[PDB]
């Protein structure tokens, strides 16, 4: 499990961690220690550092990625990068101080649009974004782990092993959830206003595919009520699959407890299903943690440096020392919460993500 | 750990004072922003002066 | 003015006196229940009672921390100048939030640091740990001090 | 069974208010408007009349606390019951302060004339005058019972070791800050309230 | 301007300046009689010098009756809200003032009388304590007797 | 008006004889918890 | 800390004084350097001690006659500070001697069965654990009939909830185990004591110097059981008492330690008490530890425990005393640094 | 409007508040203090009848409550002021409560003063003396009541 | 009628009970593990900054409250409706009183887990995994008011 | 009348419900048993991270409130039925109040199994036995709340 | 009038009450029932599996809570008379008000009997006897709001 980890803990920390200022100092003091590791490994590191030395490529990677994923928002020390062409154009005359919208002309290339930040409803398409982000990187980790049970089944030799645990897992992770993810794909793919169509609501969907089923007030696809009725069915004809297939099948070939394979399925079955929900709703803290990151980094330079930027007092002692002293109190800031005492919470949440949520499939 | 500060205060200060004299959005583009982009451009790139005085003296420590 | 209605200063002043009273409470529960223990090792190695007066410092900047907060309510008070109903709530919840701020900053100090200088009399070492730990629990009341100012620049 | 009746209070708060606004009327539990009609001289003489009793009911709870310790702490070591009564000094302190902004706040105190009576100056320095009462008799009474605590603590630690008082009258120091801020903030807060006119 | 429910406050407050005085009072007498009794009967000659904390508790109440004096003769009938809510003042500045005083005398007055019969150069100790404790009384009553004189203007 | 039955006067003569009563709670919880050092007083 | 004053004020500070009376190791020093016990009595002068051997007059002055005076001196000072006491003070006073009213039952009624003088075995007994009657012990053998007539009126009364009298009568087998099992039932009703009514500073506090003397007393029983002791691991999990910290998972261990290494392997895996059975004098390691755990009790201001924490240490005072004054008359100094000094 | 109907319930309440918590102090000082007398007058019966005296200056607070209850008695009317009423209402807390604290004094310092004076016989002139004391709290309540009633119906309207 | 004056009274207390209860639940953990902090570092001195994980644990609900504080602030408005202010309060006590619970659980398990892990050195690992899922109930608690503040100022109207 | 203006407050202390009273159950069951956790493992660090299963079951009632609270979350509008808001209210009572008590049964039962789970190792399939008995209390309470939200908005007029 | 639009506020609360009460006694009931059997085999485990049944007694009782909190739930309507808000108010608390206190008797009962039944084999049978009567509390609570909630939409107009 640390081979997929190598790759997949530096994402998972970028994911919450995002953003090309602080991604960039963490990958400095990476890459000092990477530079500098014939002088550092001969050499008595007490607790703390032996930590930090000890994982100087893990830390290299998790600024590498915080990078490429502050990069895509545009979030460097909580700006905006005009790099490309936006997709959205403002109107040219408007009165002063009143509320106006954006015309859409394209889409932004690479990465979130730089006219969502100083926005109204801004965090609202940033909270859409990275629920939906979030749900769709914990479906890909956790049906990325969950191909390496039918991998050991299938060098242990087991068929039984396998029909009675990875099958009858397998469909019913994707006929709930690998449908939530496809569901929220193809939502993205309609455009919904130009269909002059409702755009459905994807969490009573999923609410009502479990209570009513084949009653759909927003119609999401074309026979969509019959299907949601055979994924529905396929889920739970899974649950007394998967808790009924493999003891029935160890007792059929011993014509050995009996009573210490049946609980064991009982409780496989109960914690797998209780843990396709409780997961999904788990990863949700690659949201959670982004969005503290961003509104920190966002309210700690409005406190900090907004005050020192007037054009008043132009070249005067006191408004360029007000500067200094600004700049200094944000950095020091930024360095002791945003990046040591915020990104060590991403890090453990990105650690846990693969301690629970990766290394039980 | 004065020489660090002063360093990031030299690279990040030069790129904000550039971005308030090219009147870039981000900085400037908004009501609440200032309304002058060269006058905030002369306070910032003074205080990059400041803590590139701060890095060459640090520097020789 | 319906939106300036003439009980909107009772929400000011009470914003102030929120401000001063649970600031200055958090301040003297710090400061107490600290020298209990910055005393009680008084005759245990008295040398270090100079060094460990720290807590009762950290435990006053929270009382200047409601102090500031209750001056720039009181400064928006005047009985001639038009006084919104929404300035009054405003100053009534940017005192609410500094005071409950200092009020567990000073819980959190006055817990910390004399169990902390108690047990500095065995263990010399301690007392970078226990800077740091009234650092983290200081910034509690500096968290509620930087909300109460955005608070009161945005209410008026 | 001081639960029960918290408990009680809290029921029929809810009740009454749940009550009040389902039937289409919750804007008859009217907060503002019973601000607006009580009489302001309720309001200035409550804070009067707090603030000199709170800043009093801290003094006089520091004085037994730092004044019993003494008293016990001086029984073996009889050179303190003197020069450690600055710490009964330093919590006797507040109740001069509250007093002083007493008679300061009931200088404002006049006969206000009934046709410009709820005005907008009248209301105002009665709320003035019932916070800034509250905010020196509350901050008094705290102040007091920081002073007496550090205080207590001073006396036995004074008749352990002599050279222990001089150290441990610093937490008194910044203990007795915070009497002073109050009587700041008390001064600042009823400093533009006109009198009742 | 005189309202019917006006000479309520005036005369609660002419209650409670010697309700919440006595009661102070009381438990300055009683706690520190205690004390009296508890030491007095290994050491008897101390008796009469130990009877100072329940005369300062004494000195509270009639503090405290001065004030209900005071206020009881300035109520009538169609005072105005003025004179009531200033006469509710005046009770209870005495009469928290009282209350504070009556216990601090209490607390410290019983353990005085004991630290005296072992130590005795306590007894000016215990003197000088109960006096700051005493003129708290007095702080209640300079705003009640100031608060009386601006009962009809 | 406020109310017809809370009215201005009678809903500040129940905050007036709350606090009072408030106080008269308190000084009543503080004296009931006066207990006398019957060891003083015994021969053994 | 704010309304510890009102009935404790006076109380703690002079405990609190009575604590600087408390020996240092430079007034121990200056102990172990005397010749004479009037030498010693002479140091002992210029302490806080002073003229308390002024009616012996240096020819009855023995090595037992200051470790009378000296405790009862602290025995006087108990007195007075419980004289002072009122409420959940005089109870917490009263809560203390329990403990040695349990001990001169257990001496009274020895000194029955081996027909020994009521006067004799009065005098050995000890002054704080005093009931009214206490005499009255050397009426009756069975501990049916002194419980019944003597011991029903006493505070020890709700501690006989266990000793199940089978109707033998008394050896000195079982009055150990009546010994313990009062000390048992008294431990847990002291530590529910302190856990209800004791206010916050002075509950945790007080609730580890009360763990541990249930700790040291599990420790004795589960190891004073091997030589002089042949009994059942039921019967001998009656005796340990269960409100310490070495309870739910080591007094089992202790319970069914048959040898020694059943009691060594069983206090290995308790963090605090591991290395006391491996090296050294036991009961130096209790004393020692004891001293520890009363010394930070003085650490905390308003607290009631610095009446435990002020006399357990001037026993411990007095039991050094006591040791350097039989060091010194008994000319043996190959161990007279053998005390235990904190303060 | 001055002569309201709701005008007799603050004065039949300071009526009854009179004898009430006078009656709760004289309790409370015949109590405490004469569980005092019946713990030391097992062992000498002789000072009987002088360790009586607190549960006499106790059962005083109770006359003090009985002319109060008395002379607000017979000023209630049907048709009295609410000014009447508000006066009968004070003179009867200012009895009540007052005397209340009178009798908890006189209770204390009795209960720990016949203890004490079985064992020194020269303590009983300083408990007479504390006594005094702790009964003009009750005589200073008397005082107020007597000075608000002659006050009640005056100028009344 | 629908945006009424009174209305930025609940968005007020909202702004001032996400710091209120996030700061008393972050005191309670910085406080009840910095006792077990300097209650095992007398006799393990090494392990003072690896047990400082509870107290910046405790910090990071702070900032969580801090966060969604400022985040309310930005939206109160004068002419407010009633609506954003009942979300403002809801999102307010969303995170106020989750911090709390996780501030609780922080200050227990962390003292717990800093005495057993100067007596154990393989159970820091534990105390570092049931911290996060300590903490991940603010988190809970934080995602709950960034996804209802978002719907505060959507479709609101008069 | 139908859609009065007060009708979201009902929404939102029930959004917000649904994560408070949920929360500071899964505290109770974090706190509580990592206590337990902490003082067992001291002996038998083997034990690490099978016992720390009450904590994970803890957590997971958290996301039982967490779901709830989004989907109460997304159901507000400015001008809704109040009958909608005492559905939604209806069901972050029945999440929270009922998550509460599962987080209180999973505390007093999880700390209750690891101690006894180190003397017989035979007893952690019955700490599990009795664990989804405690655990699924809040799974009631989740299909009640979930069965009132999808009759929240469903026949709503006005 | 007959139907407020206040009228679903009661039967929200009822619907809640049904299941949050239930759930609180099954707590109690699970929690001490898990404490006496965690403690009472960690020397005889042979009976883990045996003393299982207070537990599952416990859950019953939040069954019961589930079902009616079910049938309360699909019978809550916009426009509904405000005697079904009030019938399914009282079907709510009789579930769960009766089924709280049926968890406080298992609860207790299970610990007292699987604490001993580790002594006494045939305390088992005994156990399980005051059980059922422990149980069918929160059946009578479950039989009174089945009742209720057969007559709040009977004949209502």
């Amino acid at each position: 499990a640390g081979l997929a980890t190598v790759v997949t803990f530096p994402f998972m920390f970028a994911i919450m961690f995002g953003d090309m200022g602080h991604g960039f100092i963490l990958f400095l003091m990476a890459l000092f220690l990477v530079l500098n590791e014939r002088k550092f490994g001969a050499m008595h590191r007490d607790e703390i550092f032996d930590m930090a030395f000890t994982g100087r490529y893990v830390l290299l990677l998790m600024g590498a990625f915080s990078v490429y994923t502050g990069l895509l928002y545009n979030d460097i020390f909580s700006k905006s990068m005009t790099i490309f062409k936006s997709g959205w154009q403002w109107p040219s005359t408007f009165r002063k101080g009143e509320s106006i919208e954006a015309k859409k002309t394209g889409v932004y290339p690479f990465g979130l649009d730089f006219a969502w930040h100083g926005t109204d409803n801004g965090l609202l398409f940033s909270n859409s974004y990275k629920m939906k982000l979030s749900i769709l990187m914990g479906y890909a980790h956790m049906t990325y782990s969950f191909m390496f049970s039918y991998i050991n089944y299938r060098a242990k030799n087991s068929k039984v092993d396998i029909i009675g645990n990875f099958i009858p897992g397998l469909v019913f992770m994707q006929s709930i959830f690998g449908y939530l993810s496809w569901a929220i794909v193809y939502k993205w793919s309609k455009d919904w206003i130009k269909d002059d169509k409702p755009a459905p609501g994807l969490l009573n969907m999923l609410i009502n595919m479990f209570l009513a089923p084949g009653t759909i007030d927003d119609q999401l696809y074309s026979g969509q009520a019959k299907l949601q009725v055979v994924l529905l069915l396929a889920a739970l004809v899974c649950v007394p699959w998967l808790l009924l297939y493999k003891p029935l099948t160890l007792r059929r070939l011993n014509k050995f407890n009996f009573g210490d394979v049946m609980i064991h399925q009982v409780i496989h079955t109960i914690e797998f299903c209780l843990n396709c929900i409780s997961h999904t709703a788990s990863y949700l803290r690659l949201w959670a943690l982004s969005l503290a990151h961003a509104q920190l980094s966002s309210v700690l330079w409005d406190m900090t440096i907004s005050n020192a930027f007037s054009s008043k007092n132009s070249g005067s002692p006191l408004a360029v020392m007000k500067v200094v002293f600004l700049f200094a109190m944000w950095f020091v800031l930024t360095v002791c919460i945003l990046v040591f005492m915020e990104g060590t919470s991403a890090m453990l949440h990105a650690l846990r993500l693969h301690w629970v949520e990766a290394m039980s499939k | 750990c004065c020489t660090v500060l002063s360093a990031f205060g030299v690279v990040i200060l030069s790129v904000i004072a550039h971005l308030f004299n090219t009147n870039h959005e981000s900085f400037v583009g908004s009501i609440n922003d200032p309304e002058d982009g060269p006058a905030v451009a002369h306070t910032v790139y003074l205080a990059a002066l400041v803590y590139l005085v701060f890095f060459v003296f640090c520097g020789f420590q | 003015n319906i939106y300036a209605p003439l009980y909107a200063p009772f929400f000011g002043f009470a914003g102030c006196a929120a401000a001063m009273v649970l600031s200055c409470l958090g301040a003297a529960i710090g400061t107490a229940k600290s020298g209990i223990g910055i005393a009680g090792i008084g005759t245990f190695k008295p040398e270090l009672i100079m060094k460990s007066l720290i807590p009762v410092v950290m435990s006053g900047i929270l009382a200047i921390y409601g102090l500031v907060v209750a001056v720039l309510i009181a400064g928006n008070l005047s009985p001639t100048e038009d006084y919104t109903l929404f300035n009054g709530f405003m100053h009534l919840s940017c005192g609410l939030c500094v005071g409950f701020a200092c009020l567990s900053s000073g819980y959190a100090i006055g817990m910390v640091g004399d169990v902390g200088v108690r047990k500095y009399m065995h263990q010399p070492r301690l007392f970078v740990g226990i800077v740091l730990i009234l650092i983290f629990s200081e910034v509690l009341g500096l968290y509620g001090m930087i909300v109460a100012l955005i608070l009161n620049t945005r209410g008026s | 069974f001081s639960h029960f009746l918290y408990y009680l209070v809290l029921i029929v708060v809810i009740v009454y208010g749940l009550y009040k606004l389902f039937t289409g009327h919750g804007s008859d539990i009217n907060f503002g408007k019973f601000l607006l009609r009580t009489s302001p001289y309720m309001w200035a003489n409550l804070g009067i009349a707090l603030c000199v009793g709170l800043s009093v009911v801290g003094a006089a709870w520091g004085i037994f606390i730092t004044g019993s310790s003494m008293i016990g702490a001086g029984v073996r070591a009889p050179r303190i019951t003197t020069k450690n009564l600055i710490s009964i000094i330093f919590c006797e302190v507040v109740a001069i302060y509250g007093l002083i902004i007493a008679i300061v706040f009931s200088s404002k105190l006049t006969v206000a004339t009934a046709e410009n009576m709820y005005s907008k100056s009248n209301l105002y320095t009665g709320y003035s005058l019932f916070w800034a009462g509250i905010t020196v008799g509350a901050s008094n009474l705290i102040c007091g019972i920081a002073v007496g605590i550090t205080g207590a603590t001073a006396a036995i630690s004074d008749a352990a070791d002599s050279a222990l008082f001089v150290k441990i009258l610093v937490i008194e120091i910044f203990g007795s800050i915070l009497g002073l801020l109050g009587l700041i903030v008390g001064l600042l807060m009823a400093g533009k309230a006109s009198e009742f006119q | 301007l005189c309202p019917v429910y006006a000479p309520f406050f005036g005369a609660i407050g002419c209650a409670s300046a010697i309700i919440f005085t006595s009661l102070g009072a009381a438990y300055g007498t009683a706690k520190s009689g205690v004390g009296i009794c508890a030491t007095c009967v290994l050491r008897p000659d101390l008796l009469f010098k130990n009877i100072v904390p329940v005369i300062m508790a004494g000195i509270i109440a009639i503090y405290g009756l001065v004030v209900s004096v005071l206020v009881c003769y300035s109520l009538g009938q169609k005072q105005a809200l003025y004179t009531g809510f200033i006469q509710l003042g005046a009770g209870l500045s005495v009469g928290l003032s009282g209350l504070a005083a009556g216990f601090a005398i209490g607390i410290v007055g019983d353990a005085g009388v004991r630290g005296s019969s072992q130590q005795p150069r306590l007894f000016v100790g215990m003197i000088l304590i109960l006096i700051f404790a005493e003129v708290l009384g007095l702080y209640g009553l300079i705003v009640a007797l100031l608060l009386n004189s601006r009962a009809t203007q | 008006i406020l109310s017809s039955i809370w009215t201005e006067g009678l809903l500040m003569c129940l905050i007036v004889s709350a606090l009072l009563l408030f106080i008269l709670i308190v000084a009543l919880s503080w004296i009931s918890n006066l207990d006398i050092t019957y060891g003083a007083l015994e021969k053994s | 800390g704010v309304y510890f004053n009102i009935d404790n004020g006076f109380i703690e500070g002079v405990v609190r004084g009575y604590r600087n009376g408390l020996l240092s190791n430079n007034q121990y020093i200056n102990l172990t350097q005397c010749d004479t016990l009037e030498d010693l009595k002479l140091q002992l002068s210029s302490t806080d001690y002073g003229n308390f051997l002024s009616s012996v007059s240096s020819e009855s002055l023995t090595t037992s006659l200051i470790q009378e005076y000296a405790s009862s001196k602290l025995y006087h000072e108990f007195n007075y500070i419980r004289d002072q006491s009122s409420g959940s003070t005089r109870k917490f006073m009263d809560y203390i001697t329990y403990g040695y009213m349990i001990d001169n039952v257990a001496l009274m009624i020895t000194g029955t069965i081996h027909d020994r003088d009521k006067g004799e075995i009065l005098q050995r007994c000890h002054p704080l654990g005093w009931f009214d009657t206490l005499p009255t012990l050397s009426v009756a053998t069975d501990l049916e009939s002194l419980y019944e007539t003597v011991l029903v009126d006493t505070p020890l009364a709700p501690y006989f909830k266990n000793c199940f009298d089978t109707a033998e009568e008394l050896d000195d087998m079982n009055i150990e185990i009546i010994r313990n099992k009062l000390y048992k039932a008294y431990l847990e009703d002291f530590y529910n004591f302190v856990t209800e009514e004791i206010p916050e500073p002075a509950k945790e506090c007080m609730q580890t110097l009360l763990g541990f003397e249930a700790d040291r007393r599990s420790i004795n029983i589960a190891l004073n059981s091997l030589q002089s002791s042949d009994i059942d691991p039921d019967l001998k999990s009656d005796l340990l008492p269960n409100i310490g910290k070495l309870y739910p998972l080591a007094t089992f261990h202790l319970a069914q330690a048959q040898d020694f290494e059943g009691v060594r392997a069983a206090l290995a895996n308790v963090y605090e008490y591991r290395g006391f059975l491996e090296t050294g004098n036991l009961e130096d390691h209790f004393y020692q530890l004891e001293m520890e755990l009363c010394r930070d009790a003085f650490t905390q201001q308003f607290a009631i425990s610095t009446v435990w924490a002020w006399m357990k240490s001037k026993e411990q005072e007095v039991r050094n005393i006591t040791w350097i004054a039989e060091c010194i008359a008994q000319n043996q100094r190959e161990r007279i640094n053998n005390y235990i000094s904190v303060y």
